[PDB]
């Protein structure tokens, strides 16, 4: 049961901007070198959807507004070109061993 | 005497226990499947009767003789090719590098092994799984292309990381986990030539011809396994094409030399460790038949085993591993144990085993290497012995760690091809020159029958002056005309890699003219002179 | 496109026991892991267990590990999350998300529409 906190609470709307939203990884190194890290968007209603796989690739038809970063504990997450239609919050999932569990989560808004 | 079967049940076995290594059980099913199965076993029938056994027999004769290591057996022969007992301690130096790792991937699949769930039955998206079909006609999945097998997952990923290195050239960390199970073995080895005390003992029953015999039950695995009809078909093709001019005789080179014996300078120091048997020509010629026998079964089971992956995948059989490279071994037993009913009990006693059949072949394989260099340094042992035991394990150890990392079979392909291959043929013939074209077979034969009375055969005396110097000239004249690239694991070959084999396989040979260099100038008189004078035995 | 459709709401009774259908077709139905998403209204996400199919193996996250249980049909292609100890708050939104098909273990963007326990 390895915990997981996002180091954000919330964030505003300013269009082209930056972004960035981070994990506590205290407990947590990667093992395959492809890195065990989610991203996910959930609208208010929605069930939520994959945004980012393995923390560095493009999740499946998410445009280039989206990419991660980092490696090891601290990841980041590039939102530059920011748009209106992503006011949703986003989570955060560790997938070594079993120790599934999901953040606090960080919304956005005005 | 009649000597009835209660020799024979001391006898025999006991022959087992010295024949039986991992070039009989590891080396040579991969052997036959790289270049064509059907097509290695007709040259590895002629090129142990030609090549082979006179040269399992000539060291055992010069190992009762002299009685030293191979560093001093040439100091009463011909002291100019003192070099050659260096170029054993390069290779053995090489082979540490490649020998030991393979230790190291046996040990770690039995720490892996304690679950009762055994981690080869299915590909659960467990550690990096992806693209594969478990069950063949357990859930009716039919086979398509671009998939592998959970046998082959769990290595391809699991211990050996081959996608963290993009290929040769570029090489990643060092495996925290594989590192780690390799110290536990050179603990076991350094706590085991501690003393050496091995000459005929009742430890050769436990350690090697016991863990042999529970071995042969995975051929009765293989005969309930279907596909095994159309599996060892594959075993006994005697057709192929140009079997003269390919270059496949020096894949049936480099597995006889290292599975009898000779050219690892090994059989100089066992037969000085013993004591006058009287019966050299009776025991040799049995263990050396019964090795290429212990390694018949050894090569029967696997592609057994391999022709149930071929007939449920409705391929073909050299399409099963198309460039998988030495892991042959891994892949096939990785997948036999899991069809068996005790598939969680018999995996511990299947690799377990494994490990001491392979200890006995270092246990016993520093011999050729820590006893021949004890008579170099006679004054200085005695201060010495905690030291350089020590020291020659810690020096193949950071010599190791070019091949512990994730690019491991990148590096073991080339300390096979170009390290064993072309290094120990090379020695070995020069071995049988120095011994026959300069030293005499005139003096040689006086000497074979002063130990056993029993004069050698006409046939074999036409070997080692004639015969076995031919063969070994051939290999290597089809050598270099021939380029040596093979494929493995969806990778071609750089070309950088060519230049750096043929460096290997020359660092053991630029050692011989070392030394009979070192021996140009130190002597004085007339260029013709000074030969006779450097080619003359010493005096007692 | 892989279709992946849910049952639909039930009501909840104090201590009773439930059963989620989770229907899902077009695709390697033995393949891959199940999630389970337990999201309260207004709250964050938190994970319940998973299942593969063929009766392979279920890991559960601890706070479930007595009170949920998963089971799988690889003829009818559905799993079921058996729920026991009923309360207040486990009357939420639950979900039945498949997993990867490999090398990561993220979500393939294959998820239900919720079905909303209350
Ligand atoms: C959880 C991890 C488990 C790792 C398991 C690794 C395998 C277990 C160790 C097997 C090796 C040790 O097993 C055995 O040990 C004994 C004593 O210790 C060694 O020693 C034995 O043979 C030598 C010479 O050959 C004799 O001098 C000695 O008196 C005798 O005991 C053996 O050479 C080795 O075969
Ligand atoms: C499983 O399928 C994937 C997707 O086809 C394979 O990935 C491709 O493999 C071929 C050669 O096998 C490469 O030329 C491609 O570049 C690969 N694609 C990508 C995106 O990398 C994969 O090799 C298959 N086998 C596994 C995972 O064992
Ligand atoms: C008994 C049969 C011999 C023929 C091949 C070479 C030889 C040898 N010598 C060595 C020296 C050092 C070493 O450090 C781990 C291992 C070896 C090996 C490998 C075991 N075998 C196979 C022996």
């Amino acid at each position: 049961d390895i915990v997981l906190t996002q180091s954000p609470a919330s964030l505003a709307v300013s269009l082209g901007q930056r972004a960035t939203i981070s994990c506590r990884a205290s407990e947590s190194v990667d093992n395959y070198g492809i890195s065990f890290l989610n991203w996910f968007q959930q609208k208010p209603g929605q069930p939520p959807k994959l945004l980012i796989y393995a923390a560095s690739n493009q999740g499946s038809g998410v445009p280039a507004r989206f990419s991660g970063s980092g490696s090891g504990t601290y990841f980041s997450l590039n939102i530059h070109p920011m748009e209106e239609d992503d006011t949703a919050v986003y989570f955060c999932q560790q997938t070594k061993g079993v120790s599934w569990t999901f953040g606090g989560g960080t919304k956005v808004e005005i | 005497e009649r000597e009835t079967w209660g020799k024979k049940v001391d006898f025999l076995l006991s022959v087992i226990g010295y024949a039986v290594d991992l070039g009989n059980v590891w080396r040579f099913p991969y052997i036959c499947y790289q270049n064509g199965g059907g097509a290695f076993l007709l040259p590895y029938t002629i090129m142990a009767i030609f090549g082979g056994i006179p040269l399992f027999y000539m060291e055992l004769a010069l190992g009762q003789y002299h009685r030293n290591g191979c560093i001093s057996i040439w100091r009463k022969i011909c002291p100019i090719f003192k070099g050659i007992g260096y170029a054993i301690c390069i290779i053995a130096f090489y082979i540490a590098s490649y020998y030991n790792t393979i230790m190291a991937w046996a040990l770690y699949y039995l720490i892996s092994s304690f679950t009762d769930q055994l981690p080869w039955t299915s590909c659960k998206n467990s550690w990096n799984t992806g693209n594969c079909t478990n069950y063949f006609s357990e859930d009716n999945i039919t086979w398509t292309l671009h998939s592998t097998s959970p046998a082959e997952e769990f290595y391809t990923r699991h211990v050996l990381q081959i996608h963290r290195s993009k290929g040769l050239q570029d090489l990643g960390g060092i495996s925290w986990q594989l590192a780690l199970c390799i110290m536990l073995i050179f603990t076991v080895i350094y706590f085991s030539i501690w003393k050496g005390v091995k000459t005929s003992g009742k430890v050769v029953w436990v350690t090697a011809t016991f863990p042999y015999i529970i071995l042969s039950v995975l051929l009765v695995r293989g005969a309930t396994l279907p596909g095994a009809w159309r599996g060892v078909l594959f075993y006994l093709k005697p057709n192929w094409q140009k079997l003269l001019e390919t270059g496949v005789w020096i894949d049936a080179a480099a597995q006889i030399f290292f599975s009898l014996g000779p050219g690892f300078g090994v059989l100089l120091a066992f037969a000085s460790y013993n004591k006058f048997n009287n019966n050299c020509y009776q025991d040799a010629l049995v263990t050396s038949v019964v090795n290429c026998m212990t390694s018949f079964v050894s090569g029967f089971v696997i592609f057994t085993v391999l022709g149930y992956m071929a007939e449920m995948r409705n391929e073909d059989v050299s399409e099963v591993a198309k460039d998988a490279g030495p892991s042959l071994l891994f892949i096939t037993y990785a997948e036999a144990i899991a069809n068996m009913p005790a598939s969680t009990f018999f995996a511990i006693i299947f690799f377990l085993m494994l490990i001491t059949l392979g200890l006995d072949s270092t246990f016993a394989g520093l011999e050729g290497v820590i006893t021949a260099v004890l008579d170099e340094f006679p004054h200085v042992w005695a201060k010495r012995r905690e030291r350089f035991v020590l020291a020659v394990v810690i020096t193949c150890f950071f010599g190791s760690l070019v091949t512990l990392t994730f690019g491991g079979a990148y590096v073991v392909k080339l300390l096979e091809e170009y390290a064993t291959g072309p290094a120990v043929l090379t020695v070995a013939l020069i071995e049988a020159v120095a011994v026959s074209w300069f030293y005499g077979i005139t003096q040689f034969c006086r000497d074979v029958k002063e130990m056993l009375g029993f004069s050698p055969g006409w046939f074999w005396r036409i070997c080692w002056v004639a015969i076995s110097p031919l063969f070994l000239l051939f290999i290597i004249c089809s050598f270099l005309m021939s380029p040596p690239q093979l494929r493995l694991f969806q990778y071609n070959y750089p070309y950088w890699s060519i230049i750096l084999g043929y460096c290997i396989g020359t660092s053991s040979f630029i050692c011989i003219p070392t030394y009979i260099a070192y021996r140009l100038i130190i002597t004085p008189g007339t260029f013709k002179e000074r030969i006779i004078k450097s080619i003359t035995p010493e005096t007692p | 496109q892989v279709q992946l459709q849910q049952s639909g709401p039930e009501l909840v009774k104090l201590g009773a026991s439930v059963r989620i259908s989770c229907k899902a077709s077009g695709y390697r139905f033995s393949y891959s892991w199940m999630n389970w998403v337990k999201q309260r209204p207004g709250k964050g996400l938190e994970w319940i267990g998973r299942i593969y199919p063929g009766d392979g193996d279920t890991k559960y996250s601890g706070k479930f590990k007595g009170k949920a249980t998963l089971t799988a049909d690889k003829s009818s292609s559905t799993v079921y999350m058996q729920l026991s100890s009923l309360t207040s708050e486990d009357s939420a939104v639950y979900f039945c998300a498949r997993s990867a098909y490999g090398s990561e273990g993220f979500a393939m963007d294959y998820w239900g529409q919720g079905t909303s326990v209350t």
